[PDB]
């Protein structure tokens, strides 16, 4: 039977100004907690880094399409584990989690 | 409009007719399974996008297992 | 009707409307409600003697039966007699939405 | 709903409806009704888990609290659902008088 | 303010035979329990026996109206106590009382 | 129809219209007197030529004591 899947609960704050900054965890301190539009997205946290200061993004996507132009393996796992990506002068992570708002307690 | 299996509709030949969403509920406690199927309007639904009365036995408090579904008779169960 | 004007100015052991609040998380474990964190829900409780906002013609029969017979464990019960709605809000993926929830908050009591 | 098909066949310490005759006379002390005798008036007993037959959306607000808080002494209440009429016969003056009193006969339960 | 006077539970078959026959209590035997028409209305139980048999009568009845041609004495008494009144050949008894079913319960 | 006085009836200004009766309760144990004053309909009137809803503190069960009337705003009391 067509068993309706629901959406997740994610943070969606997209792109915020972060004090987040060489720690092992890190809060989204994300008011906002969010319903997710599609019942397949899950949650994201983008951590960005360059000359002068921080910020973070907090997002519901769909797993198999592309954000930032990367792909989004370990997405089923319940908890946020970031991974370092390759920008030229730009510190670059990000996690993706299966989990009711997972994406609100940052791992490093 | 979803046409559900409603075990409760004698005098509609056991099927309600609503503009949401088909639920099923089952209670197991020590050799017993208690089957409810009805129709859930769209206003009954809170909210639509994820309604809290679909959410199954991993959230709700492992009591009994709820099921939702938008397929027509989709909501009664035979193994 | 037994309402919050009368239930919470004098407290009394039979049914009335007594106040509770429910924070969505720490209560439900609701961690979509956006706005508002809690709210007054309140409930019924106390025992039904005779005559006490009885709700139908059986109420007043088995609040009688219940009177001549105090041991017959059978009994009206203090229940809801008319609610209020409760304005809350939410965020669907990027947009809020703001939903009136019917039926949320008890203000009268009855015996049925 | 829960109804006397349910409650009467398969038994259970949960909200149902119960077996009550009451004897007009012996137990409510109406001497003046002169048919029947008696009747099953019924009632409601028993405790209100989640989504138990639940009343109002605040039913099962309520209900889902004392389900994570059952220590809160707070919950939905087994109360009649619907009821039916009973017909009765009494004696003014000299002439019979047949009436149908609506509300008198439990035969399905809800959690308000 | 104008209280409404409500009307009393009576005993009300009528003219009845009956098997009441010398003694210092009996019971009416009228299955007929009937909320009074009138307001004012009282119990009234009449026994009467001549050659032949016996008769019992159980009424609702005005208390200042006559009734057999009688008077309503004590008709503010709870109980129904019986009172001898002279007829040719007749061995007539009357009682009144003020009470619920008070006229079932037939004393001399 | 009657006219009662009728303590709940706020927009009313505190009157009630009915083709029954006036109705009064009070409650007395142990320093309190609960007042309460409404109408009853003749349909909820049992039976209409004597409702046991009117019967008093002497047949109930001494709880509390009941008033009916049919005179004109006459459920008030005032000592």
């Amino acid at each position: 039977a067509g068993a309706v899947k629901f959406p997740q609960l994610c943070k969606f704050c997209d792109v915020r100004f972060s004090t987040c900054d060489n720690q092992k965890s890190c809060m989204s301190n994300c008011s906002i907690t969010s319903i997710c539009e599609k019942p397949q997205e899950v949650c994201v946290a983008v951590w960005r880094k360059n000359d002068e200061n921080i910020t973070l993004e907090t997002v519901c996507h769909d797993p198999k399409l592309p954000y930032h132009d990367f792909i989004l393996e370990d997405a089923a796992s319940p908890k946020c584990i970031m991974k370092e990506k390759k920008k030229p002068g730009e510190t670059f992570f990000m996690c993706s989690c299966s989990s009711d708002e997972c994406n609100d307690n940052i791992i490093f | 409009a979803l046409q559900c299996f409603c075990h409760l509709c004698t005098k509609d030949n056991f099927t309600c007719v609503t503009d949401g969403l088909c639920f099923v509920s089952v209670t197991e406690t020590t050799d017993k399974v208690i089957h409810n199927s009805s129709c859930i309007a769209e206003i009954d639904l809170i909210p639509r996008d994820r309604p809290f009365v679909c959410a199954p036995s991993s959230k709700t408090g492992s009591v009994t297992t709820t099921y939702c579904c938008n397929q027509d008779h989709c909501n009664k169960i035979e193994l | 009707a037994l309402d919050t004007n009368y239930c919470f100015r004098n407290l009394e052991e039979n049914c009335c409307v007594r106040p509770l609040y429910i924070d969505f998380r720490q209560d439900l474990g609701w961690k979509w409600v956006h706005e508002p964190k809690g709210y007054y829900a309140n409930f019924c409780s106390g025992p039904c003697p005779y005559l006490r906002s009885a709700d139908t013609t059986h109420s007043t029969v088995l609040g009688l039966y219940n009177t001549l017979n105090p041991e017959a464990s059978a009994s009206p019960c203090c229940v809801p007699q008319d609610l209020e709605p409760l304005t809350i809000l939410y965020y669907v993926g990027r947009t809020p939405k703001v939903e009136q929830l019917s039926n949320m908050v008890v203000k009268s009591c009855k015996c049925s």
